[PDB]
């Protein structure tokens, strides 16, 4: 809610609301949800993508066909960069269209970030008490339930280990785009990235 | 003082009726067509264009796909050659007669006969018979409708734009890449 | 997990998870381990039972496989994987698509769910048509899942063996270079 | 006659083309009911 | 509700309502009845037509001519696909007009089962009680009477079999008609049928 009790002051910035602008302080409450939010998301998003990305420069691909005439090392030959462009437009279009119905989803369920709902705390089973659809209650986080052996204090530690993995991943991936787009920008990229 | 709901910056009218009076009443009416014309008129054609365009939607879609044996003209050029056949004649006729028949019910339920806007009473399979779900089956609808008007507006305008079968999208969406990354040119 | 079945004398009467899986695993997670444990186990079984059939020189099945299209048991040979490359695409769909199917009723059909507090291990049509183990006592039916348990684990490294000694030649001992 | 479904298929597929480039605006206008000449002149009823 | 107390529930989707959309949720109760008449009708439709279907595939056909000009084994020489086209039109027109037939006596009983009647009981005899019309009370289901001999549990436990079985031609059926129209959608069927 307000930034004083949120979390993500770290040590890094000294135990301190690290707000070198005025944001925090020009803006209101439900401002700050959204930008909480919005920082998860984009840690959340973004370390997957370093992850995929580093993934895809090392050549390490699946052992078999991505479709029918388009092997996985046939798409990952190229790079990571191409690979996107390579892939069949079908698969990216169910891939973006899955990632429509989990953010749709996400930003229906009603105690909303902004309007009294944890922000960052993406509700689990988000495809469940839908008419007219149907999915198994297969959670959207932990679905082999990891964080159930895990004490308050615990997950609190591990949100702050979150978010610090989370915006060294925003870093990481906007280091890989921006070594692929200028190179020389980002060094320890090799021609491989 | 009420606000409408779809735009907050603006009063709502009057003519709009009570807050509620009719279902999906976000208070919608930026250009208050309510003072010049009469609601349950206006709610009349709301619903009478919302069930066409559900219907004519659905059958652009169905005949870019499927067409009796007798007819083989595609979508766009049905209308003349059925006209040339003379099936649309049949269908003015007797939709005509419908029509009339719905007219009168117009007449009647604006001089106060007590006829709801869009009630014709046509509930054979049962759908909406408890009252309970009837107001949520009336606003599905009209959301329905209502979006299915977009539909056949896009449907017919990217038909003859494009001249592709279903998807009405042109030869670079369908066969390029629209969700490409690397650097563009000119052309799509 | 202490509680949870599988162990023996084989760990010593103490449950075997040195890398501590067991430690970051609630009750659902332990569900999960457990079913996991045990489809992967009957699978194993199941597939080194068959390829040590096919491949040792047992009388396989007679007649044809698919009259037209000309594919025959004996034409398919013994070694696994060019059996199942010579199986025709649509036997393999046929496979997949049934065990596909079994799978979901597994999930659906038992409706106390092995994750929301059920018996892990329980597809309900694929067990017994002829009720043989229905008149066992609780603790002779436990000996027997314990059973199921470590004959499993053991089929599991026995296909894993037969994957790495036809991928890696020469890798196992007691398997023929080509597979 | 076709009886649809008696002597006949029932539901047929219909012919379609694989895709294809933007017809120009000057194609279908030329040929609209509403905004050509010819289209205009058979835009009209019979009998 | 009316979904709650009928015999269609089966332990393959647990002991509960299977109703993935909430269909059965979001319509009222004469709709129920509409859809369990419907449902049971097209469940006897289909497993008539997926046994007849099976034995148009098998090229089983009957000792004589279903015209005074073709054979049944000539009619059904070209597979199940086109036995129907390859039929006499006046024998289509006359098993349409005793379908017509059958479906408006069985429309026009007074119980009906959208206005208070059980769904799916057909009136055994359909066309009595119609006045100046004649038939000779050959009861359409149960002719001889084999569901007499049946308790009150016995009847309950082969209607929900009814529903099982039904249900499964409804797939079968429409997998036989697949499988001929896109050739490998359906691998179980040969290229005969
Ligand atoms: C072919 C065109 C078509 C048709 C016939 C319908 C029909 C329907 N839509 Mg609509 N809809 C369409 C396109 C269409 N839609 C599209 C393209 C969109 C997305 C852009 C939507 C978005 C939409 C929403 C958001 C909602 C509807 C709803 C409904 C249902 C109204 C309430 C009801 O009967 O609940 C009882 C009926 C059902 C639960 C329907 C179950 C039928 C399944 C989905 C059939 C499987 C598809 C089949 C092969 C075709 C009705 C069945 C309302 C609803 O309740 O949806 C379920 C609703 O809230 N539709
Ligand atoms: C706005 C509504 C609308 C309009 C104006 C038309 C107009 C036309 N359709 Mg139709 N059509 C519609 C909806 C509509 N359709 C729908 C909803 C479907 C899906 C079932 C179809 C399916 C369809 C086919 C398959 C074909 C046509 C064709 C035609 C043409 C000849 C009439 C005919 O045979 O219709 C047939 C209409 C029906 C069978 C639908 C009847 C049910 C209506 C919608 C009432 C439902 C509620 C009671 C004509 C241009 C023919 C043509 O020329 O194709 C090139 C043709 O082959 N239509
Ligand atoms: C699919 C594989 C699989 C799975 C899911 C499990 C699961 C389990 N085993 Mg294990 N186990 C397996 C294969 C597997 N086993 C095999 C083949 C053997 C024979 C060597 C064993 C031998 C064994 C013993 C002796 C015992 C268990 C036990 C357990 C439980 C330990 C708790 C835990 O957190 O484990 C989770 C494990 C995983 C998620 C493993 C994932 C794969 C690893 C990390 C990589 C592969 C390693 C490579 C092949 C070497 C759990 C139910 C104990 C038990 O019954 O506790 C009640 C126990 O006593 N297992
Ligand atoms: C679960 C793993 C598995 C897999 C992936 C395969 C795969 C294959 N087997 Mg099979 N097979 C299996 C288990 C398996 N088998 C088992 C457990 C046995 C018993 C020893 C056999 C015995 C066997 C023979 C004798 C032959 C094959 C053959 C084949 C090939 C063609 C498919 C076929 O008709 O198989 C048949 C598959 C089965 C019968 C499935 C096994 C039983 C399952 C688990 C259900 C349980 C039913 C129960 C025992 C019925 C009792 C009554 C293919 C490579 C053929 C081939 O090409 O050989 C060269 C062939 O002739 N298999
Ligand atoms: C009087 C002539 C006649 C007859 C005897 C039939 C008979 C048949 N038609 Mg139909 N059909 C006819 C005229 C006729 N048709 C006409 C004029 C049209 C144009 C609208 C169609 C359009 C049509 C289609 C699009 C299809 C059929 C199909 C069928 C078959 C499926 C039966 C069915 O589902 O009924 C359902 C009928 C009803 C629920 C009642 C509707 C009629 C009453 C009187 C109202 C059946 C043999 C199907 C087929 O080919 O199956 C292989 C099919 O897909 N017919
Ligand atoms: C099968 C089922 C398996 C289940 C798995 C569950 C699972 O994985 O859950 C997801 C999961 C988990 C879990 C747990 O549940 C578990 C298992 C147990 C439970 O008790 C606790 C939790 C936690 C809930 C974690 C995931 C974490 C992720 C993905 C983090 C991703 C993180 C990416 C980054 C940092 C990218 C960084 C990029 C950088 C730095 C880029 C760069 C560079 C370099 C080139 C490198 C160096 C260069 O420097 C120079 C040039 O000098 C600078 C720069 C910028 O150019
Ligand atoms: C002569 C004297 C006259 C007496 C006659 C009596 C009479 O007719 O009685 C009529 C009668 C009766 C009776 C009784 O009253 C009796 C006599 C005594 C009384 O106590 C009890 C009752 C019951 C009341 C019932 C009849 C029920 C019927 C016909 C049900 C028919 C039902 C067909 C289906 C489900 C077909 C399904 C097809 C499928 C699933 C197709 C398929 C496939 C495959 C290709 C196979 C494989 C593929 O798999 C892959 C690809 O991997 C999957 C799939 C889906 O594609
Ligand atoms: C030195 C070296 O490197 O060696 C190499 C060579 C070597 C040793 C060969 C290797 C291997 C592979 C091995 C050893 C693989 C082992 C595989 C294994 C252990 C496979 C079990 C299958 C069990 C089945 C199918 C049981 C079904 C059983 C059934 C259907 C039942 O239980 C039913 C029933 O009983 C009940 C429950 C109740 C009772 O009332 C009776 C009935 C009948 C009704 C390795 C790893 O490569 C190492
Ligand atoms: C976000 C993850 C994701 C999900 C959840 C998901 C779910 C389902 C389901 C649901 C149960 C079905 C039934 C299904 C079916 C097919 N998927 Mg698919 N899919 C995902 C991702 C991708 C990607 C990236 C690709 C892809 C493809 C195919 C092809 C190949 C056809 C072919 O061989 O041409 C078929 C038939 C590839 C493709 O379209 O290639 C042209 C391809 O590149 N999918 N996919
Ligand atoms: C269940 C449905 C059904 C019923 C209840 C029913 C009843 C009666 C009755 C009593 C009420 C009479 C008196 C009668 C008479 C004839 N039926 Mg008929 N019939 C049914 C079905 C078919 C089919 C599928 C065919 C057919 C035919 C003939 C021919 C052959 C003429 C010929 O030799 O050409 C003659 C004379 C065939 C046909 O139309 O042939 C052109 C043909 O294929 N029927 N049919
Ligand atoms: C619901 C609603 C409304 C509406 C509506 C709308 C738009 C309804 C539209 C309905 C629609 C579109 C219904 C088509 C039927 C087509 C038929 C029966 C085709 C017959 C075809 C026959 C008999 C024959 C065809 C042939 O090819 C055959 C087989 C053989 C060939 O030799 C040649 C011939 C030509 C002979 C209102 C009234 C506007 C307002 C109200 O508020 C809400």
């Amino acid at each position: 809610a307000l930034v004083d009790s949120m979390e993500g002051v770290g040590e890094e910035t000294g135990g301190q609301i690290w707000d070198p602008l005025g944001i925090s302080e020009a803006v209101s409450d439900e401002a700050v949800m959204w930008f909480r939010a919005s920082e998860l998301k984009h840690g959340r998003v973004a370390m997957l993508a370093s992850v995929g990305y580093l993934v895809g420069a090392a050549k390490i691909s699946f052992p078999g066909e991505l479709a029918k005439g388009v092997t996985f090392a046939s798409v990952a030959a190229n790079g990571p960069y191409q690979a996107w462009d390579a892939v069949p437009q079908a698969g990216k279009l169910q891939i973006l269209s899955i990632i429509l119905a989990l953010e749709w989803a996400t930003e229906a369920k009603k105690p909303h970030y902004m309007r009294g709902g944890v922000p960052g705390k993406i509700e689990q089973l988000p495809f469940d008490g839908i008419q007219g659809l149907w999915a198994p209650k297969i959670k959207f986080w932990d679905p082999l339930n990891f964080t159930g052996a895990l004490s308050a204090e615990q997950k609190a530690r591990k949100r702050k280990a979150e978010l610090k993995n989370g915006r060294l991943a925003m870093i990481g991936i906007i280091s890989f785009i921006t070594g692929h787009n200028l190179p020389g920008s980002v060094p320890a990229l090799d021609s491989s990235f | 003082v009420v606000y409408s709901e779809a735009l907050p910056f603006l009063v709502r009218r009057e003519s709009l009726g009570p807050v509620g009076a009719l279902v999906g009443d976000v208070g919608f009416d930026p250009l208050g067509f309510t003072e010049i014309l009469p609601l349950a008129w206006l709610r009349e054609a709301e619903i009478k264009h919302c069930r066409t365009a559900m219907l004519a939607t659905f059958g652009f879609a169905f005949t870019d796909f499927w067409h009796f044996p007798g007819f083989d003209y595609t979508t766009l050029e049905a209308h003349d050659a059925v006209i040339a056949q003379g099936g649309m004649s049949q269908l003015l006729l007797w939709i005509g007669l419908l029509e009339v028949f719905s007219a009168i019910s117009i007449d009647q339920m604006l001089r106060g006969s007590g006829r709801e806007p869009g009630d014709y009473g046509f509930d054979p399979l049962g759908f909406a018979s408890d009252p309970a779900k009837k107001a949520d089956l009336q606003m599905k609808e009209l959301a329905n409708g209502r979006l299915a008007m977009f539909a056949f507006g896009g449907f017919v305008t990217q038909s003859v734009l494009t001249g592709n079968t279903f998807p009405y999208l042109f030869d670079y969406q369908t066969a390029g890449d629209i969700v490409a990354i690397a650097a563009q040119g000119a052309s799509p | 997990v202490s509680d949870m079945e599988g162990t023996g004398p084989e760990t010593g009467g103490k449950v075997f998870d040195p890398m501590g899986l067991s430690k970051i695993a609630s009750a659902e997670t332990l569900a999960w381990y457990r079913a996991a444990e045990l489809k992967h186990s009957r699978v194993a079984m199941a597939a080194v039972t068959g390829w040590a059939w096919v491949s040792s020189g047992g009388p396989l099945f007679p007649g044809y496989l698919s009259v037209e299209q000309g594919v025959t048991f004996e034409s398919l040979g013994r070694d696994g994987y060019a059996a199942w490359a010579a199986v025709p695409e649509a036997g393999k769909f046929q496979i997949l698509g049934v065990i596909g199917i079994l799978e979901i009723l597994s999930e659906s059909a038992v409706k106390p769910h092995y994750m929301a507090g059920g018996t892990p291990g329980k597809v309900p049509l694929l067990w017994d048509p002829l009720g043989f183990t229905a008149k066992l006592s609780p603790e002779t039916l436990a000996r027997k899942r314990l059973a199921e348990l470590k004959n499993g684990r053991l089929a599991m490294i026995g296909v894993m063996s037969l994957v790495s000694a036809h991928f890696i030649p020469n890798s196992v001992p007691l398997l023929p270079g080509s597979v | 006659m076709t009886i649809p479904g008696l002597n006949a298929p029932g539901l047929v597929p219909a012919t379609k083309k694989p895709a294809g480039a933007k017809p120009s605006f000057e194609s279908y206008r030329d040929t609209s009911h509403f905004w050509s000449s010819q289209g205009i002149m058979d835009s009209v009823p019979k009998v």
